[PDB]
RNA sequence: UGUACCAUUUUGAAUAAGUGACGACUAACUAUGUGCCAGCAGUCGCGGUAAUACAUAGGUCGCAAGCGUUAUCCGGAUUUAUUGGGCGUAAAGCAAGCGCAGGCGGAUUGAAAAGUCUGGUGUUAAAGGCAGCUGCUUAACAGUUGUAUGCAUUGGAAAC
RNA sequence: UCUGAGAGUUUGAUCCUGGCUCAGGAUUAACGCUGGCGGCAUGCCUAAUACAUGCAAGUCGAUCGAAAGUAGUAAUACUUUAGAGGCGAACGGGUGAGUAACACGUAUCCAAUCUACCUUAUAAUGGGGGAUAACUAGUUGAAAGACUAGCUAAUACCGCAUAAGAACUUUGGUUCGCAUGAAUCAAAGUUGAAAGGACCUGCAAGGGUUCGUUAUUUGAUGAGGGUGCGCCAUAUCAGCUAGUUGGUGGGGUAACGGCCUACCAAGGCAAUGACGUGUAGCUAUGCUGAGAAGUAGAAUAGCCACAAUGGGACUGAGACACGGCCCAUACUCCUACGGGAGGCAGCAGUAGGGAAUUUUUCACAAUGAGCGAAAGCUUGAUGGAGCAAUGCCGCG
């Protein structure tokens, strides 16, 4: 039941997140396992620096995206390739 | 201070445990029975029960393992 | 196949007054954390001599590590050299 | 924030602004340390300590900087290769409003400071309102456009008289700066490095 | 949240400076009053009727939206000295001996490789530290990349 | 490629040993004087003292009966939920009392283990039964409620038919291991399951998607145990230990195990520091130092322990459960005197202690969490806004 799901390492009103596979019950900014990538909110470009490779890895072994993370790995068009590799 | 959500699940528990009890008594006299009038006809009985059960969760599934694995060897031992 | 091998310590049995037993001793020269020099030992360790082995008293005695198999014993003995005592 | 007896500081120092506006003054051209105790015995023989603070402050009151802000710039400057004697002096002249001054569009440095603070002064592609940005040399300080109307901008027109280290293109108050200062650019009013040493020591 | 921010929007220097010190360490001195009294003090020490050390004033110096005093921790302290101290006269050789355990230990050969050196692998969570860069008007700060130490296993070295 | 400053002070004067003091940083800081603003960050170190008050975990009618309301001549349509049921309430949040030891860090062995939802793959989801919530009526009361007799429904519960594969054994083979001992068969015996909902099509019959259920398979995450090493002061604490050490049979535990039991033995640790006393959450790290290292374990993050004190247990994959249950102790409160209610070391806040540390606030808008198909709902976690020169930075 690992999540891969954001993480706050911003300032007050300065959000910054990390997109990073995590366990469900363990806390917001906590202990993880494995890192995917950094994310800015107003990096107007390039919002989501995706790594795609134990990404992938992680969800192929069975991990459940949350619905931002879901739309990072969609822009890019990372559900392709999941969904492509499944197929 | 108190929570309807807590309120139920202790009336639900109530019940519940009124039925597992009564299963777990059940099995405790069927295999009592099996010891005192050894016999190859009780273990078939006692491997219903505890397979039974542990199914259900009432009981804990490797207990039912080593109830089955002991019994069968009492019985081996003495056929 | 593929096994991880457990660990392993060499001693010599210092006493032997019980039930299938052998109260062997492990010594090691650890550094000291200060003034860095080595540091002579010495820990009893207990194992059982279940059978095929005896290790009668001052056997120099091989030991490997196992699942407990009562309080304050989790070591049993294998290869003996410099058989003597 | 800053003193406002600049003829007592030049005359305790000895060192005016490189003018000597504060020194000829219309009044007893007096170059003595101030107070009532000011003619008296016993003028050499400073200690080490005496002479290494009385340089510091010179040097950190020619440009009207506080000492918290001195010992941050010099923490900065002090990580990085080696011996940075080309490096920290950069770093010290290269402030936007003594940029002003070596520009020529203020008779003085924290005048151009104020007009800094109160938003009459430009950035390469930015504007700027703090008097302490540090800067690099290649950006194109352009100053503002309805500040050169103001009652008071002959003299800051007047920039022909210019530090060769700051080049306008002269009519257009473009401003840019290139070709580093000099040590000959950097006076005799601080021209010593042990003050270096003397915030080695006070800031680790 | 009508918030950050912006504009040729009216008015106008208008709405804004304190604290410690001045005999030496430690940058910075004169007068008035008191007269071993009143008081100061981190240390040396000032005050007994000419006080640059006390109280006031003037002047000057160090910092500054902060400045002093207090408490605790580290350094300076080589002042528990592995790095890095000593025991004749300054603190310190037991009154002397026989001495188990421990520490140290003559020369040469062989083996193994427990110390020692070195290669590969796994790990030492993230944040923090150092180096580089980006973004906040620059900074503080935020983010980003690199960056060790130890343990275990396996493969070699054989001088001690 | 690291990298270190000193001075004053014993004497009439000098050299040395030697102690004291100062020049530098830093804090969860407090006090005096004074005081304009902004960007970040911190803010009960003491009484794990006691708490007024208001909020801090619910959700699903697409599981189920009933009831209510709005429309409708009716048949019926829509909305809402007291109750049964499922899932979640063991996460998240706080505090550091206790604990000197496998508590923690590191490295490992689990041939001595568990793991709900999740991932891959594989067989089924057929047919019956008896009840009880809600409701009705009576007794007892101001009400909380409680007791008694009838009425119902299911994805609640209990049987039965059936095992692709499962579990426990028997027969001999395979490959073996590290001593117990594991791994794979071919045949056989015994034991063993459940539940439907939503929607579409189809005259119907039937068919279909999806959610969900039973039995398995693969991983992954999470939990638990054992061991080597590291980890305070004190000898003005020298003996400690009788389930303590070991062996046999059985029981119990997810598992090995004196974990427990009956029998037989006397052993086990200890001057290389047991045991006793005192103190303390441990660590990554903060501050300092040229370095070796000294010191505090702010904020935050990993792990442990606790929930007024002390015990026990149900449900559950997981608790011996902060705002679940039972009992005792202490305290406070309510009463119509029979009986009851309570646990802010959750968010604010009050009293008290102290030199001293803040709103009795707004929003789920983003991130995360739980339920749900969605509508959404809940979220004092979280994000903001107040207060405070508390610290760094910046401007007047
Ligand atoms: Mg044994
Ligand atoms: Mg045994
Ligand atoms: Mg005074
Ligand atoms: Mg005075
Ligand atoms: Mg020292
Ligand atoms: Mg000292
Ligand atoms: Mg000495
Ligand atoms: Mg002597
Ligand atoms: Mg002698
Ligand atoms: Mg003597
Ligand atoms: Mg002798
Ligand atoms: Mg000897
Ligand atoms: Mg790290
Ligand atoms: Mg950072
Ligand atoms: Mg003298
Ligand atoms: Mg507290
Ligand atoms: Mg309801
Ligand atoms: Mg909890
Ligand atoms: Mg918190
Ligand atoms: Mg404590
Ligand atoms: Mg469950
Ligand atoms: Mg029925
Ligand atoms: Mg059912
Ligand atoms: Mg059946
Ligand atoms: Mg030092
Ligand atoms: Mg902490
Ligand atoms: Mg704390
Ligand atoms: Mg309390
Ligand atoms: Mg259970
Ligand atoms: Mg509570
Ligand atoms: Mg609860
Ligand atoms: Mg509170
Ligand atoms: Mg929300
Ligand atoms: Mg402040
Ligand atoms: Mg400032």
């Amino acid at each position: 039941m690992v999540k891969i799901r954001l993480m706050r390492m911003g300032r007050v009103h300065y959000p910054t997140y990390r997109i990073v596979a995590v366990d469900s019950r363990v806390k917001r900014d906590g202990k993880y396992i494995a890192l995917i990538g950094h994310l800015n909110p107003a990096l107007k470009e390039n919002k989501c620096k995706i790594d795609e490779a134990v990404a992938l890895e992680w969800l192929n072994k069975g991990a459940k995206p949350t619905d931002t993370v879901r739309s990072l790995f969609s822009q890019t068009g990372l559900w392709k390739k999941f969904v492509e590799s499944k197929k | 201070a108190n929570i309807k959500s807590n309120e139920k699940r202790l009336r639900q528990n109530i019940k519940r445990n009124l039925n597992n009890k009564g299963q777990k008594t059940k099995l405790k006299t069927n295999v009592k029975n099996f010891h005192k009038e050894i016999n190859l006809d009780n273990l078939g009985n006692v491997y219903s029960q505890a397979d039974r059960l542990a199914r259900k969760g009432i009981i804990s599934t490797n207990r039912a393992r080593r109830l089955k694995s002991r019994n069968v060897a009492v019985l081996n031992k003495t056929q | 196949m593929k096994r991880n091998q457990r660990k392993v310590l060499i001693g010599i049995v210092k006493s032997t007054k019980n039930a299938k037993t052998a109260t062997v001793q492990v010594e090691s020269r650890f550094k000291h954390p200060l003034y860095h020099k080595s540091v002579v030992r010495h820990k009893k360790y207990q194992a059982h001599n279940e059978g095929e082995v005896l290790a009668k008293d001052g056997d120099k005695v091989q030991i490997v590590e196992t699942r407990p198999l009562s309080a304050t014993k989790r070591f049993r003995i294998a290869k003996i050299i410099e058989r003597a005592k | 924030k800053y003193t406002g007896s600049i003829f007592k500081r030049s005359r305790r120092l000895g060192f005016s602004l490189l003018e000597n506006n504060k020194e000829f003054s219309k009044g007893k051209k007096r170059k003595t340390i101030p107070g009532q105790h000011g003619n008296r015995f016993r003028s050499s023989t400073m200690s080490g300590y005496a002479q290494q603070l009385q340089e510091k402050q010179r040097m950190q009151y020619m440009y009207g900087i506080t000492d918290k802000q001195f010992r941050r710039l010099f923490r900065l400057v002090l990580k990085q290769r080696g011996n940075l004697a080309v490096n920290l002096f950069r770093v010290l002249e290269s402030r936007l409003d003594n940029i002003v001054y070596r520009m020529g569009f203020a008779p003085t440095r924290r005048s151009a400071r104020q007009l800094v603070n109160h938003g009459h002064v430009l950035l390469n592609d930015r504007t700027v309102d703090t008097p302490s940005i540090i800067l690099n040399p290649g950006d194109k300080v352009r100053l503002k456009a309805k500040t050169i109307k103001i009652p008071i901008v002959k003299a800051a027109s007047e920039s022909g008289v210019v530090s060769p280290f700051v080049e306008t293109n002269n009519k257009t108050f473009e401003g840019t700066y290139v070709r580093f200062p000099e040590r000959s650019e950097l006076p005799a009013g601080i021209n010593e490095s042990y003050v270096v040493e003397w915030y080695k020591r006070l800031v680790k």
